[PDB]
């Protein structure tokens, strides 16, 4: 009836049809199980640090602050130069800047030579 | 901003607009009444009990929650719990 | 089989609530506490800040502006009345001047 | 039995802080403001005088106001 | 201004001689007298500086910078306490004696005939700050943060005292004055180009430019309040300062030298600007605002033009007193949640009321609100470098889109809209947090009001 | 993905789509009583085979039903404006204060509120009252080696109140 809706980065495809849900096979009902104990015994964890009476602070997340260490200065180790990162460092960091000053060399000589020669609207050009 | 609710009234009308659908029966019918068990009648026509719910009473029952009530005890309590009216 | 340290699990939350409610923001010293109400909302609101709005709603003339407005009135009413234009340029002397010739 | 206890976080200490800040503005805002008001009932500015045939006056009295 | 200088003298052994409890209530009554004080000194006339025996001058490149620091100086005490609170009576007192002498070099940073003294107040302001950050900058690498300060403040800023020391046997003395008269321009040769970069590239590093602003945000997450502020607002806006008192020699060159600067600083301050927007650790959101308002500072100091220069300290004023306030809200939100993190902290709506109008306020004069003093420094940067290429208005117009961008997704990601209703910790907010944000914004509003002070010496 | 279990059944995955599709159709298809003539056909569509003992042929028909649903969907059903998704979603969170407060107000304050502080004294009295040996004894006693599900049993053995419902209980009504 249609073309079974390809996804794409930002096309969602949901989990009605994948279509390959459909082959189930016991180590997959496995999976589900123990992602589904993984969650339980997180959460239990959660709740019981999550209802005292006593406990007046934050809940102290790992997973927050796992998150951060390991985006904000776990990221300089681990590092090589490989092709692929010197390359597109290269090109993403000195290329736009080399373009813009090649368009202000090409602006700043139109308007060098033709306030040179004397043809600019400049009858009066005062806030200088 | 304000219509007040009543467990003993809404109950009345979940009764009420139970007792309006055409094939089962005001015979034998009350609040401890089992859909599935003793009633007879199919899943099927228990989930287009609970659409006729969210239809008059204008909020969505979750999808987890349109499988495990087959009463009308627990369709009153469920609704007094998500609108919260008691005394 | 082993701990690297021995030191106490520290600190608390020690709130400077649940013990003077009416106190105001640092620490528990109840009367330093007004004092310092009372040094930091005389001495910077005050005494400083409609004081300062004061001072630069009216200081002298500064960088010399209603000078330079009257100054310009009557120097265009002079240049009015001898009938010369209005800002003539050169503003040096163009007589005293010595271009270094070819 | 109808009506119910709203939940607010709180009021004292932020009525207690807006109230000393108006209150102490206020402190030395009428001074200045009453003063100011009588200065430019009573004093006056100055007129728009000349300097006379042979005569040196202050560094100030070159100024409108009085204050300045 | 030695009536400033020996009062800042008879003001620190006061607190070491100080007994119990009653430290703060003398150290701070007598910085608000100070700053009555310096109050005093905004008279600067017309043709000339307000002069005083050799050492000493006054100019709006300096009076108004000069009165930011000693009004920041009460503001920046209030903020120290409350997280050095539990430590020594002798450890508080050496701790507040340190500010008030980085507040006296300072001065003397501001109020310095010679570049010379310049140099020697440049490293003076250097110095405490170092201790300040890596002593108490409470997280693991405060010292990386006070290391990379120290080496790159001091690499950058040397050869600039072999360049003033040659400056000095070439033309005489260094008075700002005689420079004035008796300059002469240094045509395009390699030396003079190695001169000029020597200057201004201790400068750069001061900024920071594009290139080596990896100095500021370790040295901005990983320091105590008063040192962040003192760090963000006095030492960037007194490295734009020092430029703006050194440019005035060597004009012919920078047309052809400028060329890579601008380009560096344009292209930086979009890349900054949107590398603010993603980032965690709210903190350092405020660090690379900071990073992109003195790009933008930069570009405004080098194209040369008096809308520029009026424009760039309006800017340098108006982003000092904010960035000071965001920190300081910064640190109230740090003290809240124990965190650091953006993500954590959340809702603050329905809890603190008020402060939420603060965050708001503060955000808004970021957004250059046009009331706040930030539009008239952005205006006036825009004309000017409209009429300097008349193409690069684009990159001018796309920072501002994304800056209103990232500070306004600031306000609305942490406090709009939900508790994660285990936090359950926060107190309503005192009256000093209250009392520091009243002291940073009602005297922008009342400079808002009339602001011909604060534009340049090229009124 | 559900807190009960992980599969849902094939039974489930049928019904949720039949309650799925219902919705679309109601969302489709107003002045209601061509609306009831449709919704009666796709009741019809579904009792078309009843008696279907095969497995393979029902996930098969279950896999062209959601092509042939996802084919015909609409782009804004008609969600109700109090679920998320609608048009409500906490519009009133404006006063959703959490419960946790209302401790921290100045004791002039706790005067104007006599009764209700005194009431809420001691059920905080009663939360401490009954947390050591109930909620220790069960979390310590039902639990096997994984605890392996989220729905947990009440304290049915001797006494008092179930376990872990304080932020279960105090919630705020939802209409502040």
């Amino acid at each position: 009836s249609f073309p079974k809706y390809e996804p794409s980065r930002l096309a969602s495809l949901p989990t009605t049809l994948d279509p390959a849900e459909y082959d189930i096979s016991s180590e997959t009902r496995k999976a589900q199980a123990e992602r589904l104990a993984i969650r339980s015994r997180l959460k239990r964890e959660y709740q019981l640090q999550y209802n005292d009476p006593s406990r007046r602070g934050v809940v102290e997340d790992p997973a927050l602050i796992r998150w951060t260490c390991a985006r904000s200065a776990n990221v300089y180790p681990n590092f090589r130069p490989n092709t692929k990162t010197s390359l597109l460092g290269a090109l993403f960091g000195i290329g736009p800047l080399i373009f813009w000053y090649y368009v202000f060399k090409t602006d700043r000589d139109r308007k060098e030579k033709l306030i040179q020669e004397g043809k600019l609207d400049r009858t009066f050009n005062i806030s200088y | 901003d304000a219509p007040p609710l009543t467990l003993e009234g809404i109950k009345d009308r979940v009764l009420y607009v139970l007792k309006l659908y055409d094939k089962i029966d005001p015979e034998k019918l009350s609040v401890n009444s089992h859909f599935m068990k003793d009633l007879g009648l199919d899943s099927l026509d228990q989930v287009e009990i609970i659409m006729a719910m969210e239809d008059e009473f204008g909020f969505e029952i979750p999808d987890i929650d349109a499988e495990k009530l087959m009463c009308p005890q627990e369709i009153v309590d469920y609704i007094a719990d998500k609108k919260d009216v008691y005394e | 089989p082993t701990l690297r340290w021995q030191e106490d699990p520290e600190p608390e939350d020690e709130n400077l609530y649940e013990k003077n409610p009416d106190s105001h923001g640092y620490d528990k010293d109840p009367a330093v506490d007004v004092w310092n109400m009372r040094v930091v909302f005389f001495f910077g609101f005050s005494i400083v800040l409609v004081l300062g709005s004061t001072f630069v709603a009216y200081l002298p003339d500064y960088r010399m502006q209603e000078w330079a407005r009257r100054e310009a009135e009557r120097l265009v009413k002079y240049r009015e009345a001898h009938g010369l234009p209005l800002m003539e340029s050169n503003c040096f002397d163009p007589s005293k001047i010595q271009l270094p010739e070819d | 039995g109808k009506r119910l206890f709203i939940i607010k976080p709180s009021g004292f200490y932020d009525k207690r802080f807006l109230k000393l800040l108006r209150f102490y503005i206020l402190l030395t805002g009428i001074p200045v403001v009453i003063g100011i008001t009588l200065i430019n009932v009573f004093i006056g500015e100055a007129e728009l005088a000349e300097i006379p045939e042979g005569y040196v006056p202050e560094h100030w009295e070159y100024f409108k106001h009085p204050i300045s | 201004m030695l009536k400033y200088i020996i009062p800042t003298m008879m003001l620190m052994p006061l607190t070491w001689l100080s007994k119990n409890s009653m430290i703060w209530i003398n150290t701070t009554l007598h910085s608000l007298l100070i700053s009555l004080t310096s109050l005093l000194l905004l008279n600067q006339f017309g043709d000339n500086s307000l002069n005083f025996s050799l050492t000493f001058f006054s100019d709006s490149l300096s009076t108004p910078l000069l009165i930011l620091t000693m009004w920041l100086l009460p503001l920046m005490l209030m903020a120290s306490q409350h997280h050095l609170s539990k430590e020594n009576l002798a450890r508080k007192k050496l701790f507040i004696s340190m500010l008030i002498l980085l507040q006296l070099f300072l001065i003397m940073t501001f109020t310095a005939t010679e570049l010379i003294f310049f140099y020697i107040m440049f490293e003076a302001t250097l110095v405490p700050t170092l201790i300040i950050i890596t002593r108490w900058g409470n997280q693991t690498e405060r010292l990386n943060a006070g290391l990379y300060f120290l080496f790159y403040t001091l690499a950058g800023s040397l050869p600039l005292l072999v360049a003033l020391i040659y400056i000095q046997n070439t033309m005489g003395s260094l008075n700002f004055l005689i420079l004035q008269y008796w300059v002469q321009p240094m045509p395009n040769s390699w030396s003079n180009t190695f001169m000029w970069l020597a200057c201004m590239m201790a400068f750069m590093v001061k900024m920071p430019l594009y290139g080596l602003h990896l100095w500021l945000p370790k040295a901005h997450v990983e320091a105590p309040i008063a040192g962040s502020m003192v760090l963000a607002a006095i030492l960037l806006k007194l490295g734009g300062y020092g430029m703006m008192r050194i440019t005035l020699l060597l004009n012919p060159i920078t047309d052809f030298m400028a060329y890579p600067f601008i380009m560096l600083s344009l292209w930086g301050m979009i890349m900054t600007s949107s590398i603010c927007l993603r980032q965690t650790d709210l903190k350092s959101l405020i660090a690379y605002s900071s990073v992109s308002h003195m790009a933008l500072v930069i570009v405004a100091i080098l194209i040369q033009t008096p809308w520029s220069y009026m424009g760039a300290t309006a800017l340098m004023i108006a982003h000092g007193l904010t960035s000071s306030m965001l920190f300081c809200l910064a640190n109230s939100n740090y003290e809240r949640v124990h965190s650091r993190t953006m993500i954590l902290a959340r809702g603050l709506q329905t809890l603190l009321p008020l402060m939420a109008a603060w965050w708001l306020l503060a955000s808004l004069t970021n957004l250059a609100l046009p009331p706040s003093i930030n539009l008239i420094g952005e205006l006036f940067v825009v004309m000017s470098t409209f009429s300097w290429s008349n193409i690069t208005i684009i990159l001018m117009g796309l920072n501002m889109v994304i800056t209103a961008l990232y500070s306004l997704y600031m306000l609305i990601t942490t406090q709009r809209g939900k508790h994660t209703h285990h936090i359950n910790n926060i107190l309503p907010s005192f009256t000093r947090e209250n009392a520091l944000m009243s002291l940073h914004m009602l005297p922008l509003l009342l400079l808002s009001l009339n602001p011909k002070i604060i534009l340049g010496p090229l009124y | 993905f559900l807190p009960s279990a992980a599969y849902l059944t094939h039974q489930q995955k049928v019904l949720q789509l039949y309650k799925r599709a219902l919705r679309h159709l109601e969302s489709r298809c107003v002045h209601r009583d061509k609306y009831r003539y449709f919704a009666c056909l796709l009741r019809a569509r579904f009792d078309e085979h009843k008696n279907e003992k095969d497995m393979v042929k029902a996930t098969q028909l279950l896999r062209e039903a959601e092509k042939e649903f996802w084919h015909g969907q609409h782009p804004q059903p008609y969600i109700f404006p109090e679920s998320p998704g609608g048009t409500s979603y906490e519009r009133y969170e404006c006063y959703k204060v959490p419960e946790w407060c209302l401790d921290d107000w100045h004791p002039s304050e706790k005067a104007m509120y006599p009764d209700y502080f005194a009431k809420r004294e001691q059920w905080k009295k009663l939360r401490r009252e009954s947390w050591e040996r109930e909620v220790k004894q069960l979390q310590e006693e039902t639990p096997v080696g994984g605890p392996r599900t989220e729905a947990l049993p009440p304290a049915r053995k001797q006494g008092d109140l179930p376990p872990l419902w304080w932020h279960i209980v105090t919630r705020p009504r939802e209409r502040p």
